[PDB]
């Protein structure tokens, strides 16, 4: 009672009692800043007229499906070595270089499709959007399997940024990029899940 | 039960060796080792928790 | 069909309208 | 009751990062009250491999990170 | 039984080192003035007892978790 | 005199504590709030790692397994 | 009973859990580190006791080798609890 305890199950119960007794929680009244944590870009809008309506991205997100179950045929059937971004830049654009055939696609595996992405789109910075460098972009995102790792989302929302921002130099729609601009940003937005990034018109 | 009073070595978690003898334990597998010699020094009586012993040989 | 990638592409830019 | 939730999604197909960070995309068989996850036509993305069909997978529901949703789920719903 | 060493740790107000589950370089050093069945211990006139570096950094009195404890003895 | 761990923490609450993580970093803050869990509620929050100040928090929720230790300050 | 539950309500109004009840309440986003050494950003559907959440929009924001921002983005979400480190309430971030 008023006692001390002389073995532990006791003092146990002792200060179980005691616990039972206490607030279970406890708000303090108090009387009165932030860093900041950077974050990454959206997409850049489409100017006006420029933003492709839904049914023509949900035909292609449907096409681009089709496309990537050919695409696993072909890789049944079975190039720069795979950190040469250098030689990579040069076999894929060239000057002219080697097209996005499935005879050399579907030789390459995954940890090697995302190198390459990486190094079109370290390319693309800084040079200009052919219609080239398109096929290959849209080849390795139909090389592409998922679950995508992490690092892998990362890049291609990079590369759909991009596109965004190149597409706000175009001056009429009658411009080449447009279409394939529109379309990798689409397929990133809505095929890779990334739809944050969509032009919702 | 029967490990009582015979003396052992225990391997725990973040790679740490200790050799004493085991005194006492309970149901949640604590135990009570006697003279124990941390494995890099005698460190006397010392209450091991029921985790944190990997392995556990005599 | 090697090409079929290629293909793909332009047919998908073209189906812009 | 948040794991209530989980296990009303059997047959919706999901990825999961593991704690290990592989990420885990199938279809759910069946998740048990320790968040426990059974998933069947399974593709397992990994660091520094290829990937890895299954059949079937089962997996520890401690040693999940999280779990990703189709965004088509309807949560309100199932937030009942 | 252990529960009883701990007791007597109590009893005492011995001073004791704990062996962290998390942290290898490091132990924390202090006099025992309260415990619960989590086993989480409330440490008087405690010390952050680092490894090579022979130092010691004062923390007072602190609520040690449950949780963290491989290992237990006196000082 | 016996001081126990619930009531030692109850005790704490309206004032500077510095808790320390099971991994490493430190958040210095005024403890608002606590529960049964412990799980603690710190304002004006400031985190430190490897001890050098990292960032200026605010309001910011712990959750209880994460805590090695939680102290009292000046 | 099973209204004294109520009693935990009251204790989420309150309580450090307020600073999730808040998200539900108001639709804010939150700030969450977790242990995979990442940062997710996003607003509360729900949650419990034990921090497992269902979290909207999200985005998964860490750094990686002069170090370079990553991001990633997750319609939805169910984290376990276990994977929470800290969770900041009125987060301040920036493009």
């Amino acid at each position: 009672p008023s006692v001390p305890p002389r073995t532990p199950q006791e003092y146990l119960r002792r200060v179980q009692i005691e616990a039972a007794q206490c607030p279970d929680v406890v708000v303090a009244q108090i009387d009165p800043k932030q860093s900041v944590n950077i974050s990454l870009s959206g997409c850049q809008p489409a100017p006006e007229g420029y933003s492709p309506t839904l049914q023509w991205q949900q035909q292609q997100v449907a096409q681009f499906s089709t496309v990537r179950q050919n695409v696993n045929k072909h890789r049944s059937h079975w190039m720069p070595k795979s950190e040469d971004e250098e030689g990579w830049k040069k076999f894929c654009l060239g000057e002219i270089g080697f097209p996005p055939l499935l005879s050399i696609v579907s030789r390459m595996n995954q940890a090697t499709v995302t190198s390459v992405l990486e190094y079109l789109s370290n390319w693309f910075g800084e040079r200009d959007f052919t219609p080239e460098l398109g096929r290959w972009l849209y080849a390795l995102l139909a090389c592409l399997e998922k679950p995508l790792l992490p690092e892998a989302h990362s890049l291609i929302r990079q590369l759909a940024r991009r596109c965004s921002e190149v597409r706000l130099l175009v001056d009429s729609k009658d411009d080449e990029r447009v279409p394939a601009l529109n379309l990798l940003i689409c397929l990133v937005s809505r095929y890779f899940d990334q739809r944050d990034l969509a032009d919702e018109p | 039960k029967k490990f009582m009073d015979k003396k052992l070595s225990l391997k725990l978690n973040g790679g740490r060796h200790v050799q004493g003898i085991l005194r006492g334990f309970d149901p949640f597998m604590n135990l009570v080792i006697d003279e124990c010699v941390e494995m890099a020094n005698n460190i006397g009586m010392v209450v091991i928790r029921g985790n944190s012993i990997i392995m556990l040989e005599a | 069909d090697d090409t079929a990638l290629i293909k793909a592409y332009d047919k998908a830019v073209a189906s812009f309208k | 009751k948040l794991v209530r939730f989980l296990m009303k999604l059997s047959h919706e197909t999901v990825t999961i990062e593991l704690k290990n960070g592989t990420q885990v995309h199938g279809t759910i068989t069946g998740v048990d009250v320790s968040m426990n996850t059974h998933l069947k036509a399974v593709k397992m993305t990994l660091k520094n491999r290829e990937p890895v069909q299954l059949e079937t997978l089962s997996i520890r529901g401690n040693n999940i990170r999280y779990f990703i949703l189709p965004d088509s789920l309807p949560l309100d719903t199932l937030l009942v | 039984q252990p529960i009883n060493l701990i007791f007597r740790y109590l009893q005492n107000r011995s001073r004791i080192q704990v062996w962290l589950y998390e942290q290898v370089n490091m132990r924390i050093e202090g006099c025992i003035i309260g415990f619960d069945e989590y086993m989480n211990l409330v440490l008087d006139d405690a010390e952050e007892i680092h490894s090579k570096t022979k130092s010691r950094k004062q923390l007072g009195r602190i609520m040690l978790k449950g949780d963290n404890i491989t290992l237990l003895q006196s000082v | 005199l016996p001081l126990n761990p619930k009531p030692f923490l109850n005790g704490l609450t309206g004032k500077p504590v510095m808790v320390k993580l099971k991994w490493g970093m430190e958040y210095k803050g005024y403890l608002v709030s606590v529960d049964g869990y412990m799980n603690m509620q710190l304002a004006n929050t400031e985190e430190y790692i490897d001890g050098a100040l990292s960032g200026h928090l605010g309001e910011v929720l712990i959750r209880c397994n994460n805590v090695l230790y939680i102290r009292g300050v000046e | 009973p099973e209204e004294l539950q109520k009693r935990e309500e009251e204790e989420f109004n309150t309580g450090p859990l307020s600073v999730l009840t808040q998200s539900v309440k108001n639709n804010t986003q939150v700030l969450i580190n977790c242990r995979n050494n990442k940062k997710l950003l996003g607003r509360v559907k729900a949650f419990d006791r034990h921090c497992n959440m269902v979290l909207e929009n999200v985005k998964e924001m860490w750094t990686e080798v002069k170090p370079v921002n990553k991001d990633r983005y997750i319609s939805k979400m169910f984290l376990r609890g276990d994977s929470v480190i800290v969770v900041l309430r009125n987060p301040l971030i920036a493009g």
